[PDB]
C-alpha cells in the first residue's frame, strides 16, 4: 500500500522491539519513530494535520489509508495507490546505511576556503 | 525625551513577538510533567521555581516594543495570584491563545472593537455556565484531593492541609514557615496566645522547663505605663487576702514595681507575673479590650474615667490555667459568658467586611482565630535552602487552593470544564459576523490550557483534544498515568473561583491587545 502506510504498519508492528543496552533502546526507537515521516510530511504539504491522520491510520488495519489527493480514507489498494516492495524496502535500507556511517565518523579532511 | 512611533502592522508584531518570549518561558511549567525555571538573582543564589508568576515577574526585554506586550501580558499573572492565589499559568496560556487568535482575525479584516465585545459576550456566558457546572466541596477527602493537586501530586502536602483545617476550625488561620527537620510537621495552638513573655526571669517556679505556670489566677489588664508600686497597692492586697495568683498584662513596669513583685514573689506572699500588652497603638488597644472579653474583666484606662488605685476584684478577669515562656504567653480556658465573645467577633467581622489592604484584613482574622477558633502553622522541611524554597512554595499554593475550593466549590480539572463549557456555548452569536468571529476566538482559545498540559507530556495535544471532547461529562485525560477516565473519580479537582478567575483576567486583557492601532516608546 502506497502513501506511506507499510512503512506505519511494520513500526507499530515492531514496537515491543528491545535491545541488550539502554544505548541500543535509544536506537532501536530512533529508527521506529523515523517511519512515520513519509506519511506526516505527505499530509504536511496537502494542508492538514499530521497527527490526527496518523493516529487514524495506525488505528486501522491492513491497507487501510489515507487519499491525500481527495482527502478522504479508504483501501489503498481500492483507490489504487501502490508502491513495489523493492522501492520501500531499498529506500529504508540506504536511509539506515548513510546513517550509520555519519553516525561512526570521527573525522573530515577538506581543502581549506582558500 | 525623544519618541519611536510604530503605525499598525509593525507595532503588532513587535508586541506579539514579546508577549510569545514570555509566554513561551511560562508555559514550560504548566501541568503535573512541567519542568522548572532557573531565574538568577543579583544577591544570592538562583531560585528554581515551577511558579508562573514568578517567571513571569521576572521577564523584561531589550527591545522596547518587544518590552511593551510582555509587560502588558504580565498582568494576567500578576492579578491572578493577587486574586486567587494560584492559577496564574493557566491565565497566561489562555491570554496568548485569544491574543493569536485574535490578531490573526484583525489581519483578515475585522473590526478589533467588534471582535472585542464578542469576546467579552462569550466569557460572560461561559463564567455563568462555570457557576452552573459546580458542586461542593465540604469533605476531608475532596479537601485532601485539591490539596494534592495543588501541590503537584504530593499526598503528604494534602493529608497535612486536611488534617490542619479539620483541627483549626473555619474559622482560624494557617501559615507556613521554614523548619529545622527533614519531615513536614504542624503544630496547632488552641486558646489565645501573644508574643510577650515575662518581665524578669526570677518569676519562673518551674526551672525544669524555664517557665511560668499560674493555676486560676486573676488578669490585671492595666491599660497604662506602671513605673511606681503606690498604685498597685489595694489589688495586691486584695489578691493576697484571696489566695490565688495575679498576671499583670500592662504597658510596660518599671525597675521599682518589676523589683517589689520580684521581692514579693520569692517571700511566698503573692504569685505574681507581669508581662507586657500585644501591639503598637491602636490595636494594642483592641487586643486588651479582646483579652478583657475572653476572661471576662474591664480594662484599666484613663480615657474612660477610671484610676488603678480604685480598682477592685471585680475588674480583674479569670483564667485557668497560664504558662508564661520566655517569648510566648498563653491563656487557657478563660471565663467568660458566650454571648460576649459572638458580639465581638461579630462586629470584628464588619470591620473586616469593610477593609480595603488584605493585612489589615489578615490581622483581623488573626484576632477572630485567636478569640474563637485556633491558628496552625506548618513547618516545612528539606535538606537545602533551593529545595526548601521550592517545597514551602508549593505548599503555599496548596494552601490557597484549598480555602478556594471550600468558598466556591470544584470543577473537572485537567482543562475539562473549558471544554464542557465551550461545548455548551456552540450556539451563541452576536449582533455582527465581527462579533460572531470573537465569539468563536474566544471559544477556541478555551481549549490551550489541555493541549498545553498534554504537550508537557511529550504526546499528542490535538488526538488527546478530540478524544476528550468526542465523550461528555467529566471525562478526561490523566496526564500522570496517561489515560482516559472520570476527573471526578481519579481526583483531578479544580477550585470554580481558580478557572473563573484565570478566564476573566485573560479575556480583560488580551481583548484590549487587540485593539491597538500604534505603540510610541522611547528610543534606543
Ligand atoms: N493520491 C495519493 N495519496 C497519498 N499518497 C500518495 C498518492 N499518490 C502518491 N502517493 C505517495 O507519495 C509518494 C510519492 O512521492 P514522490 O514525490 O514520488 O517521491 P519519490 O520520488 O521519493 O517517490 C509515494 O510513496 C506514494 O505512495
Ligand atoms: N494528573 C493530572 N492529569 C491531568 N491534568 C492535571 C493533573 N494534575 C494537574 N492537572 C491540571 O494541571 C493544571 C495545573 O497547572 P499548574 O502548574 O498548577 O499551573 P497553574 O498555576 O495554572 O495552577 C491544573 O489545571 C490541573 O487541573
Ligand atoms: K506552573
Ligand atoms: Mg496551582
Amino acid at each position: 500500500a502506497g502513501g506511506g502506510v507499510a512503512l506505519i504498519r511494520v513500526a507499530s508492528k515492531l514496537a515491543d522491539l528491545r535491545g541488550q543496552n539502554e544505548d541500543q533502546n535509544v536506537g532501536i526507537k530512533v529508527a521506529l519513530r523515523a517511519m512515520e515521516a513519509p506519511l506526516r510530511q505527505i499530509v504536511l504539504n496537502c494542508g492538514e494535520e499530521p497527527s490526527v491522520v496518523a493516529n487514524t491510520v495506525k488505528g486501522g488495519d491492513g491497507n487501510y489509508g489515507y487519499n491525500a489527493a481527495t482527502e478522504e480514507y479508504g483501501n489503498m489498494i481500492d483507490m489504487g495507490i501502490l508502491d513495489p516492495t523493492k522501492v520501500t524496502r531499498s529506500a529504508l535500507q540506504y536511509a539506515a546505511s548513510v546513517a550509520g556511517l555519519m553516525i561512526t565518523t570521527e573525522c573530515m579532511v577538506t581543502d581549506l576556503p582558500k | 525625551a525623544a519618541k519611536d512611533v510604530k503605525f499598525g502592522n509593525d507595532a503588532r508584531v513587535k508586541m506579539l513577538r514579546g508577549v510569545n518570549v514570555l509566554a513561551d518561558a511560562v508555559k514550560v511549567t504548566l501541568g503535573p510533567k512541567g519542568r522548572n525555571v532557573v531565574l538568577d538573582k543579583s544577591f544570592g543564589a538562583p531560585t528554581i521555581t515551577k511558579d508562573g508568576v514568578s517567571v513571569a515577574r521576572e521577564i523584561e526585554l531589550e527591545d522596547k516594543f518587544e518590552n511593551m506586550g510582555a509587560q502588558m501580558v504580565k498582568e494576567v499573572a500578576s492579578k491572578a495570584n493577587d486574586a486567587a492565589g494560584d492559577g496564574t499559568t493557566t491565565a497566561t496560556v489562555l491570554a496568548q491563545a485569544i491574543i493569536t487568535e485574535g490578531l490573526k482575525a484583525v489581519a483578515a479584516g475585522m473590526n478589533p472593537m467588534d471582535l472585542k465585545r464578542g469576546i467579552d459576550k462569550a466569557v460572560t456566558a461561559a463564567v455563568e455556565e462555570l457557576k452552573a457546572l459546580s458542586v461542593p466541596c465540604s469533605d476531608s477527602k475532596a479537601i485532601a484531593q485539591v490539596g494534592t493537586i495543588s501541590a503537584n501530586s504530593d499526598e503528604t502536602v494534602g493529608k497535612l492541609i486536611a488534617e490542619a483545617m479539620d483541627k483549626v476550625g473555619k474559622e482560624g488561620v494557617i501559615t507556613v514557615e521554614d523548619g529545622t527537620g527533614l519531615q513536614d510537621e504542624l503544630d496547632v495552638v488552641e486558646g489565645m496566645q501573644f508574643d510577650r513573655g515575662y518581665l524578669s526571669p526570677y518569676f519562673i517556679n518551674k526551672p525544669e522547663t524555664g517557665a511560668v505556670e499560674l493555676e486560676s489566677p486573676f488578669i490585671l489588664l492595666a491599660d497604662k505605663k506602671i513605673s511606681n508600686i503606690r498604685e498597685m497597692l489595694p489589688v495586691l492586697e486584695a489578691v493576697a487576702k484571696a489566695g490565688k495568683p495575679l498576671l499583670i498584662i500592662a504597658e510596660d513596669v518599671e525597675g521599682e514595681a518589676l523589683a517589689t513583685l520580684v521581692v514579693n514573689t520569692m517571700r511566698g506572699i503573692v504569685k505574681v507575673a507581669a508581662v507586657k500588652a500585644p501591639g503598637f497603638g491602636d490595636r494594642r488597644k483592641a487586643m486588651l479590650q479582646d483579652i478583657a472579653t475572653l476572661t471576662g474583666g474591664t480594662v484599666i484606662s484613663e480615657e474612660i474615667g477610671m484610676e488603678l488605685e480604685k480598682a477592685t476584684l471585680e475588674d480583674l478577669g479569670q483564667a485557668k490555667r497560664v504558662v508564661i515562656n520566655k517569648d510566648t504567653t498563653t491563656i487557657i480556658d478563660g471565663v467568660g459568658e458566650e454571648a460576649a465573645i459572638q458580639g465581638r467577633v461579630a462586629q470584628i467581622r464588619q470591620q473586616i467586611e469593610e477593609a480595603t489592604s488584605d493585612y489589615d484584613r489578615e490581622k483581623l482574622q488573626e484576632r477572630v482565630a485567636k478569640l474563637a477558633g485556633g491558628v496552625a502553622v506548618i513547618k516545612v522541611g528539606a535538606a537545602t535552602e533551593v529545595e526548601m524554597k521550592e517545597k514551602k512554595a508549593r505548599v503555599e499554593d496548596a494552601l490557597h487552593a484549598t480555602r478556594a475550593a471550600v468558598e466556591e466549590g470544584v470543577v473537572a480539572g485537567g482543562g475539562v470544564a473549558l471544554i464542557r463549557v465551550a461545548s455548551k456555548l456552540a450556539d451563541l452569536r452576536g449582533q455582527n459576523e465581527d462579533q460572531n468571529v470573537g465569539i468563536k476566538v474566544a471559544l477556541r482559545a478555551m481549549e490551550a490550557p489541555l493541549r498545553q498540559i498534554v504537550l508537557n507530556c511529550g504526546e499528542e495535544p490535538s488526538v488527546v483534544a478530540n478524544t476528550v471532547k468526542g465523550g461528555d461529562g467529566n471525562y478526561g485525560y490523566n496526564a500522570a498515568t496517561e489515560e482516559y477516565g472520570n476527573m471526578i473519580d481519579m481526583g483531578i479537582l479544580d477550585p470554580t473561583k481558580v478557572t473563573r478567575s484565570a478566564l476573566q483576567y485573560a479575556a480583560s486583557v488580551a481583548g484590549l491587545m487587540i485593539t491597538t492601532e500604534c505603540m510610541v516608546t522611547d528610543l534606543p
